């Protein structure tokens, strides 16, 4: 099936550079062009430039004109995007979007190979931070008839993400694993909460399972009433 | 450059009702072939965008006939005629008849449900965290709507400022509610120099501000 | 008079904001301009002879 | 007997083109490659505003002809726009030495 | 035209074929209908696109400022500039005009060739399993339902399968 | 040539056909003779006329006065003018020369195509009522008097009328 | 391509034919093998040579000295020279680029035509003494040793000699 698969995430330091790839498969690579589009945390989509897989011809955005370079390898049906001089602002997801192969199009019939932004890659996260890989500290959030609320505080880790589960994935409803925040220190932190019956405390053992894939740091922490 | 002015930025819509998103271009988008390459894309949280409409009004493969595009010239309109949970996310109008390419600011669709007030909960910092030198005092607003809320931290009746971050969940599929988490961040020094920690919450679903609180060391 | 726009190519009669290879507007241009011709109509065929 | 035919497209186009050997040939699709449209105003050129002198010559503006109101002191421009016959050149009659070359210096 | 097909042995095009540049019209027991050939239409749209884009692309565009900077005692340089200015306009006007006239002939001959090649593609598939009516149509010597017509249109027609049925109908016409 | 007819499967042209560019030579009981095809000759003369006229028409001609107006201390401008003058002559000399070389090839291929198309026109009329000798001639399987030859030459040949007489002569050759 | 032969009804060329541009591959009792057709390869190499030589020859080359001879108070002439210099580079860059693009299409169509014409040359020699397989090959209805294959390749094939043997094999296939 026709698809675009981008490269894995990149953790880079300020001043460094990154080269995200996008591999086409299942369609004629040279029948298409490719726009690069980014999504910064909380921000809307931002066009970065375009490159024809037929021509090698480029088109550029004002903001990235200088520090971005696009290229193409027709033997591995792969499009690339290189960014020089990485900044913090550059922390973002970078999408590779399929588009027109030429700037003048004769779209005279509707089924023709064309249609802009009809196929997207899964995205590549580039993180730009002069912090370094760190496993989280995991602290309990202790509960007080009624609906009881408890949870875990997964703190001071890097990079994203952390997965959180409860009792080896046994408890799922009631749960809320929050999106992480970036602290002033440069490390991320989140908390995972779950509501349960008051008549469970002491009767039921509640443990949050915290995995941080980037450092291979696994931690299970039981939450006891206080 | 072509500017695309998308409106509104925020689109609460009750399940079953219609949503109507507007896109105005600074300038004609008719390409040299007669076609106007004004498109709509949609982005669910945690996924790549997917094409909904191309050429003003044509449905991409897979797209229901309840999703609908219209317009001419410089005013374009996407309507979604009976909204579901899977319709929530960001919507962008986009143009590819000209370089540079342009996107709209974005429109966030969201399910509008009956107002539901948050179950609030405060959490003292564990003894383990007081050993490492810093203090996390967590406030939870569980399962509310609408999104707009105000957390205010108080330490011995003194409003805090610029020492806490909050994170909000994505809207829930079944009950369309949010949760929000405010985290007060202090030193072991400053934590043991006060007694009363209180969390005060203003929401539409409450008539009076609700306050959960605790005294240090008394649990 | 000034009209708060931007071009790559500027004509005494007004601005040309376009990427065609020829234009017939005015010779006394300033910018990255199309090539000036004394022509009313330069039209390339793309489709076929039309019926009947 | 059952049939299959090969054929080609036709439509309601009235777009006409010429060839070396024929004129006014109607075709299904065509493409203009001649720009004929202008916005009818003076714009910035690559992000830099022009210096528009309404009723003044370059000489009037430079020397400070009292009818040539002291300009907003635009610190940078891309080109200069003079009227065809500026009313306010030299108010006291005379000559400007190497004027045309100074004007070309001050163009941008 | 050069290739003899368009406005030649195929008289006139088809208003009823909306979805492509070249294609087919079938007629059998189930009913008649039009179908665009997408391989040859897409190829052609690729070529013509490329043609148009090159005519525009390959133009080299530089920054030039052109005005009238010479005074009343520099009429000889002003005339040197006029001869230059006017000279380039004569060149570009002639090249543009002839370029368009000449590539317009080649584009129409391209379509002619594309149509003739498609006819030859079906010709070579059907062989003697069909009569060649000479107006761009083939009269089949066998029964050809919709799945058979699709096989002609997508280049997988099975000559052997229908070969016998066909020759019995050809033998029969020899009476 | 490109279309294989002129100086190809038709070896050499006809001195004896004075009244047109392309035509016929018939041979029957009444006698032989040459006849110009006027439709295809007039079409071709229309196209080539149009070609010639456009190559001349489309040239834009302005008034220019060119002399040597610079003095002995203006050699640098005089050389700027020479570079300009010489530059345009190099351009016009190359374009004219290639234009002629290139349109001369297309004109001869045009004639080739015109002749091949005419052959195909008669081919499609006669079908199997005549043998195809392969040198540009058709040997008729029936008796074809002058009014029959005229019907071939003006595109109204009646295949049905002679169809039976023809197949009896083809059947007969199978002995 | 325009003529339907190269990368059309003949799919792909022949790595094994080292000694020419177009030619033959035979297959009989004695063995198979490749042979270049020298008449049509030499003709084509004549044409393409002539093409290349003309594109180079016809350029008119004059002596020109181009420098920067104007001082700091002659910027207006210096700009007249720049407009001139830059103008001719835009002209020559566009013409060269399009000339190459356009004559590259004609050269490839030339080869296409040359191959189609050769196929038609063998077609016209063999007539019905061979079946036409439609992929560029002829299946012979008779036994054709090496001296027979040479006669096809050098344009002296004797149809009459093999004509009877052939029709007995065609009659036989009608069972
Ligand atoms: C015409 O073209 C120019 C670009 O050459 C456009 O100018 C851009 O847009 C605004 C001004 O309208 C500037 O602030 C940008 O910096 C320009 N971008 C550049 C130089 O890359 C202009 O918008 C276009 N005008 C129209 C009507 O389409
Ligand atoms: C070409 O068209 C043929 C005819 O429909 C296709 O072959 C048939 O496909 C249908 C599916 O609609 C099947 O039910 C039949 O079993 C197929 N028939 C045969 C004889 O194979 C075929 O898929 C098409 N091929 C290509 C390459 O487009
Ligand atoms: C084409 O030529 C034919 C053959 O001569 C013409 O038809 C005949 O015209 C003669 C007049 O000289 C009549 O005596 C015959 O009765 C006609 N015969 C038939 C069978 O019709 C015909 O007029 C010509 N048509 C065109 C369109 O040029
Ligand atoms: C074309 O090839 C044929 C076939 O070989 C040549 O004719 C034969 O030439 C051989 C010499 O190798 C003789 O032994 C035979 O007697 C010839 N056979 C016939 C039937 O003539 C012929 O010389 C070649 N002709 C040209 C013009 O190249
Ligand atoms: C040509 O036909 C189409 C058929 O849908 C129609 O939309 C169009 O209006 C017609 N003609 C013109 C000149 O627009
Ligand atoms: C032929 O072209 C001219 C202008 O080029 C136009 O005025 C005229 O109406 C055209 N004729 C037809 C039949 O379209």
């Amino acid at each position: 099936q026709a698809q675009l698969v981008q490269s894995a995430t990149e953790v880079k330091k300020p001043g460094a550079s990154v080269k995200v790839s996008c591999q086409a498969s299942g369609f004629t690579f040279t029948s298409y062009g490719f726009s690069w589009v980014r999504q910064a945390p909380g921000q809307g989509l931002e066009w970065m430039g375009w490159i024809s897989a037929y021509d090698a011809k480029t088109k550029f955005a004002e903001k990235f004109q200088d520090r971005v370079t696009m290229s193409i390898d027709t033997r591995t049906t792969t499009a690339y995007m290189e960014m020089r001089n990485l900044r913090f602002d550059d922390t973002a997801i970078y999408f590779c979007a399929r588009e027109f192969r030429t700037q003048i199009v004769l779209g005279y019939f509707d089924w023709l190979e064309g249609n802009a932004f009809d196929m997207w890659g899964q995205g590549t996260t580039v993180i730009v931070s002069s912090a370094s890989t760190k496993g989280p500290s995991v602290f309990p959030l202790a509960p007080s008839g009624g609906t009881a609320a408890l949870g875990c505080l997964v703190k001071d880790y890097f990079p994203e993400p952390v997965t959180v589960s409860w009792n080896s994935g046994a408890l799922t409803s009631g749960v809320h694993t929050f999106p992480a925040v970036l602290q002033s220190s440069g490390l991320y932190s989140l908390s995972s909460v779950v509501t349960v019956p008051s008549s469970s405390l002491g009767t039921q053992t509640y443990i949050c399972n915290v995995n941080h894939k980037p450092s291979n740091t696994k931690v299970d922490k039981k939450v006891e009433p206080k | 450059d072509v500017v695309l002015t998308q409106t509104p930025l925020s689109s609460p819509v009750t399940r079953g009702q219609a949503a109507s998103i507007s896109c105005r271009s600074s300038q004609s988008l008719v390409h040299s072939d007669g076609n106007t390459y004004l498109s709509w894309i949609h982005q669910r949280p945690g996924q790549p965008p997917r094409l909904l409409i191309y050429k003003i009004s044509k449905r991409f493969s897979g797209v229901p006939d309840r999703i609908s595009g219209s317009g001419a010239g410089t005013e374009f309109t996407l309507t979604i005629s009976r909204v579901e949970a899977d319709d929530v996310g960001m919507y962008y109008c986009t143009q590819a008849s000209q370089f540079p390419r342009t996107f709209g600011q974005g429109t966030k669709l969201e399910i509008k449900r009956t107002v539901a007030a948050p179950s609030v909960f405060i959490f003292p910092p564990s003894d383990e965290q007081l050993k490492s030198g810093t203090a996390s005092v967590v406030c939870l607003l569980n399962n509310f709507y609408p999104r707009e809320a105000k957390v205010q931290w108080k330490v011995d009746n003194a409003l805090q400022s610029g020492n806490s971050q909050e994170s909000v969940t994505e809207q829930d599929s079944k009950d369309s509610t949010y949760s929000l988490s405010s985290t007060l961040t202090l030193s072991k020094a400053d934590y043991e120099k006060h007694k009363l920690y209180a969390c005060e919450v203003t929401h539409q679903g409450l008539s009076s501000p609700v306050t959960k609180s605790f005294n240090r060391g008394e649990c | 008079e000034y009209g708060n726009c931007n071009t790559k190519c500027q004509t005494p009669m007004g601005a040309i904001n376009s990427s065609m290879p020829f234009h017939n507007i005015h010779p006394l241009t300033i910018g990255e301009c199309p090539k000036y011709v004394k022509s009313n109509r330069l039209v390339l065929a793309t489709g076929l002879r039309n019926s009947p | 007997g059952d049939q299959i035919c090969i054929g080609y497209h036709a439509n309601n186009s009235t777009e006409q083109v010429d060839t070396i050997m024929e004129k006014n040939v109607t075709v299904t699709h065509a493409q203009d490659i001649l720009e004929k449209k202008h916005n009818g105003k003076l714009c910035d050129l690559d992000g830099v505003k022009p210096l528009i002198l309404r009723d003044c010559s370059v000489a009037g503006w430079l020397l400070g002809n009292p009818m040539c109101d002291e300009f907003i002191n635009v610190p940078e421009w891309s080109y200069i726009v003079e009227k065809a016959n500026p009313v306010n050149d030299l108010c006291y009659p005379g000559d400007f030495n190497d004027y045309e070359e100074l004007k070309h210096l001050l163009s941008r | 035209g050069l290739f003899g097909a368009i406005a030649g042995f195929i008289e006139g095009g088809w208003q009823g074929m909306v979805d492509g540049w070249y294609g087919y019209h079938h007629s059998n027991e189930q009913g008649s209908g039009y179908a665009a050939d997408k391989e040859s239409t897409q190829k052609a749209i690729d070529g013509v696109t490329n043609k148009v884009n090159s005519i525009i692309d390959k133009m080299n565009t530089q920054f030039e400022a052109v005005g009238r900077e010479f005074n009343n005692l520099e009429r000889r340089i002003e005339n040197l500039n006029k001869k230059m200015e006017d000279g380039f306009l004569d060149v570009w006007t002639y090249n543009a005009e002839l370029l368009v006239l000449m590539e317009n002939e080649r584009t129409l001959d391209f379509h002619d060739s594309n149509v003739k090649n498609l006819y030859d593609k079906v010709r070579l598939q059907l062989r003697d399993n069909a009569k060649e009516l000479g107006n761009g149509c083939f009269e089949f010597y066998h029964k050809c339902d919709n799945e058979c017509m699709e096989s002609v249109r997508n280049g997988t027609y099975d000559y052997p399968q229908y070969s016998e049925e066909a020759r019995l109908k050809r033998e029969e016409i020899s009476s």
